[PDB]
């Protein structure tokens, strides 16, 4: 069983999308 | 030698990791061998600026939602030999479809908080093991894109103090 890792990364992914926006381009 | 680039990321991951232990008052020099500042340099201080760069941006993430940066060992099973299962997973959904300097910085801090969490439970074997995983991930996975994007050096320029600055200026709010 592994609740974190899987979801853990997913949640971190979202923040990532928003994390960048101005720096790029 | 392209893979050699890891030389900068290795200390990057070992440095960042230690930067995290500092907050929790953890002797990062009691797990690996963090001698001190100044770690090789045949040109100037690329890796140096590269380290700080990740530190700044990494702070923006943690400051955004420290929640994710909470007790991770309580959620999943973190033990010598099983930690691999987690990493492989987290790393999967983390860099599945997309990497960019953004996910990179967050990736470093990721293992950071995860490390202090393990060591806290009398489990340091995962510490160093994780540090290497974070770095090799580049030499093994996050590699063709690193260069294509413009090399680790490019990252420094893109997300440099100038970048993380603007974002913090238009996100932190301040008020």
């Amino acid at each position: 069983n592994l609740w974190a890792a899987q979801r853990y990364g997913r949640e971190l992914r979202r923040m990532s999308d928003e994390f960048v926006d101005s720096f790029k381009k | 030698m392209s893979m050699a680039m890891s030389q900068s990321n290795r200390e990057l991951v070992v440095d960042f990791l230690s930067y995290k232990l500092s907050q929790k008052g953890y002797s990062w020099s009691q797990f690996s061998d963090v001698e001190e500042n100044r770690t090789e340099a045949p040109e100037g201080t690329e890796s140096e600026a590269v380290k700080q760069a990740l530190r700044e941006a990494g702070d923006e993430f943690e400051l955004r939602y420290r929640r994710a940066f909470s007790d991770l060992t309580s959620q999943l099973h973190i033990t010598p030999g099983t930690a691999y299962q987690s990493f492989e997973q987290v790393v999967n959904e983390l860099f599945r479809d997309g990497v960019n300097w953004g996910r990179i910085v967050a990736f470093f801090s990721f293992g950071g908080a995860l490390c202090v969490e393990s060591v806290d439970k009398e489990m340091q074997v995962l510490v160093s093991r994780i540090a290497a995983w974070m770095a090799t991930y580049l030499n093994d996975h996050l590699e063709p894109w690193i260069q294509e994007n413009g090399g680790w050096d490019t990252f420094v320029e893109l997300y440099g103090n100038n970048a993380a600055a603007e974002s913090r200026k238009g996100q932190e709010r301040l008020e």
